[PDB]
């Protein structure tokens, strides 16, 4: 039976400090 | 000039981080419009634009910006930047369904990270590469488990990559990254028909979700666990997890997930013969789909209701939803 969207891990972006660390 | 470009870029980055990518994006664009001679800075601006556009679901634009970042990282000889740009391109190509090129790009990220002995980069690259194979295998035909050898080959390659990622993030002490790998591994095992293995991985994901107070991750894990138990023939256990997803869906005021919980609960009770419990959960789903304007789910509610009443005896209400099913 239909179960919806599998519920995978959302995409992950750990990199919002790059410019500030430059 | 170079100084105010940097100043605008910093503000763009602050806004994206705080959950305002719409506003941050246009600070990045202004930064590019002002421009700078520091190509390391410019490269990072392009990459952050690609990231912002990715999060805004503009994958075409994201791809173009990552490509500029990649090329620029090459012209200046920045290997670390080249590796990160290749990873970002791969993740974008994956969403766009360019799996073949996604593999190449993510493999580059991995190869360069190993060449440089960057363990954090290496772990990320393994996770990303696993994700590409996962998405590739998942893209075939009907969703869920069961067909072409390449499906199984891709999913098995994702398992191996997630297991290697997990080994590495354990050594790094990265709990959040472990949760992510456990989650995706569990769904990869699920698609392979390895249901007991899916359960083990989803339980670990659940534990880590609770540790971080990550309610969205907790909900996913319960839902995924329910799914796995359905396929194990353990329907009582499934209803338990489906019920726990339902609680959190209500607490997090997420109506769409709230609706799905009800539908899968209705079906679990159908498989457990409790037809009256089935109806209750189906009408709560039916109502929610009427609320969210989801016509596709509204149709499914009607058909399921008709089947349950038929095993109960109620011929009159079975006909009532059949006529409502025809209308949609």
């Amino acid at each position: 039976f239909y179960m919806g969207t599998c519920q995978d891990e959302p995409e992950q972006l750990d990199d919002w400090n790059r410019i500030a660390e430059l | 000039g170079s100084a105010s470009c940097l100043e605008l870029a910093l503000e763009g980055e602050r806004l994206c981080k705080s959950g305002d990518c719409r506003a941050g994006v246009s600070f990045f664009e202004a930064a590019v419009q002002v421009g700078t001679e520091d190509l390391k800075t410019l490269s990072a601006i392009y990459s952050q634009l690609g990231n912002a556009y990715f999060y805004l679901h503009d994958y075409a634009k994201a791809l173009e910006y990552h490509h500029h970042d990649l090329t620029l990282a090459r012209t200046i000889g920045d290997q670390l930047g080249e590796a990160k740009a290749s990873g970002n391109l791969g993740n974008t190509l994956k969403v766009l369904g360019n799996f073949d090129e996604a593999i190449v790009c993510c493999q580059r990220h991995l190869d360069i990270s190993r060449e440089l002995n960057d363990k954090v980069g290496e772990a990320r690259a393994l996770y990303n590469l696993g994700n590409v194979y996962h998405a590739k295998g998942k893209s075939f035909g009907c969703p869920g488990p069961q067909f072409p050898e390449d499906v199984r080959n891709a999913l098995q390659a994702a398992v191996d990559l997630y297991e290697e990622n997990l080994s590495l993030v354990t050594a790094l002490g990265d709990r959040a990254a472990q949760g992510r790998a456990f989650g995706n591994l569990g769904n990869t095992h699920y698609l392979l028909g390895n249901f007991r293995d899916a359960v083990i991985a989803h339980e670990q994901r659940l534990l880590i979700a609770k540790e971080f107070g990550d309610k969205a991750a907790e909900r996913r894990a319960y839902s995924n666990l329910g799914n796995a138990y359905i396929f194990l023939g353990e329907f009582e256990t499934a209803s338990e997890y489906y019920k726990k997803t339902l609680l959190l869906a209500r607490q997090l005021k997420d109506r769409a997930v709230e609706a799905q919980s009800c539908y899968s609960l209705g079906n679990t009770y159908t498989l457990l013969q409790d037809y009256e419990k089935a109806i209750d959960y189906h009408l709560k789903h039916l109502a929610i789909a009427q609320e969210l304007k989801d016509r596709i789910g509204e149709g499914r509610a009607c058909w399921s209701l008709g089947n349950a009443y038929t095993a109960l005896g109620n011929h009159d209400q079975a006909m009532h939803f059949a006529e409502k099913h025809l209308e949609i």
